[PDB]
């Protein structure tokens, strides 16, 4: 016989899991944009704060401002803690996407090796966009600061 | 307290989400001694159990 | 996410690792499988040839 049914229905139940899970993970990336943008805007800001605004006010606030600096820091290292596994877990999707391209070429399933190739560069170009924003704000920051100096 | 039925209550943190958690019993301390068989004849085991524990 | 969530996330990705290991050593297990049957195939053929 052939086992073309059984991967025909294999495939059926993961491409209804993997529809729910590309819509999941639009709702998902819509969130991890939002929520990348937000954590890199409040280091962009606290910088600012940190920078801009010493000396202006009273010496009752500058107490405060530096309390604050404080406390920020590390609860912004502490919100940053998971920071540290994204990129772990992109190396080993991108190691594992490697593997995938690798061994569809491999076997020869054409689909296959598209599905794996395409896989690897849209996890390049996502997790690269939402880092391309991050530095994006990051060299604007630079470039305040060049011009800010000079 | 005459006591025969004890409960326990927990209050959780308003800051905490975890599920699972370890809480201790503790200690508990009371006699069986209750006036305002308790006569004399309440020494006749408890004498023995000394002797017997004072033995070992 | 939670504790659990993290234990779960540490978990993901240490399997995911051992199971890019686990993909390589089964693959490579069926390939040399293939191997085997083929040569005692081949073996069988030269022999039958003779």
């Amino acid at each position: 016989l052939s086992s073309e049914a059984l991967m025909r229905r294999a495939v059926s139940l993961v491409t209804d899991s993997t529809s729910t899970f590309l819509s999941q993970t639009t709702y998902a990336l819509i969130e991890a944009i939002t929520e990348y943008t937000k954590a890199v805007y409040t280091l962009t800001s606290l910088y600012r704060q940190y920078t801009s605004l010493l000396g202006k006010m009273n010496s009752e606030e500058e107490d405060e401002v530096w309390q604050v600096i404080i406390g920020a820091r590390a609860e912004m290292t502490s919100k940053h803690q998971e920071y540290l596994k994204l990129e772990t877990t992109w190396m080993t999707a991108v190691g594992l996407s490697e593997m995938a391209a690798e061994a569809a070429y491999q076997t020869g399933a054409d689909q296959a090796s598209i599905t794996a190739r395409n896989h690897i560069q849209l996890v390049k170009l996502q997790v690269e966009e939402v880092h391309q924003l991050s530095r994006k704000a990051e060299t604007k920051l630079a470039e305040a600061q060049i011009e800010e100096l000079r | 307290p005459v006591c025969r039925f004890m409960k326990i209550t927990v209050i959780g943190r308003y800051g905490s989400t975890n599920a699972r958690a370890k809480i201790p019993l503790g200690f508990y301390y009371g006699h069986t001694y209750i006036l305002p068989p308790e006569i004399d004849q309440h020494l006749a085991m408890m004498v023995a159990l000394q002797e017997d524990i004072q033995c070992r």
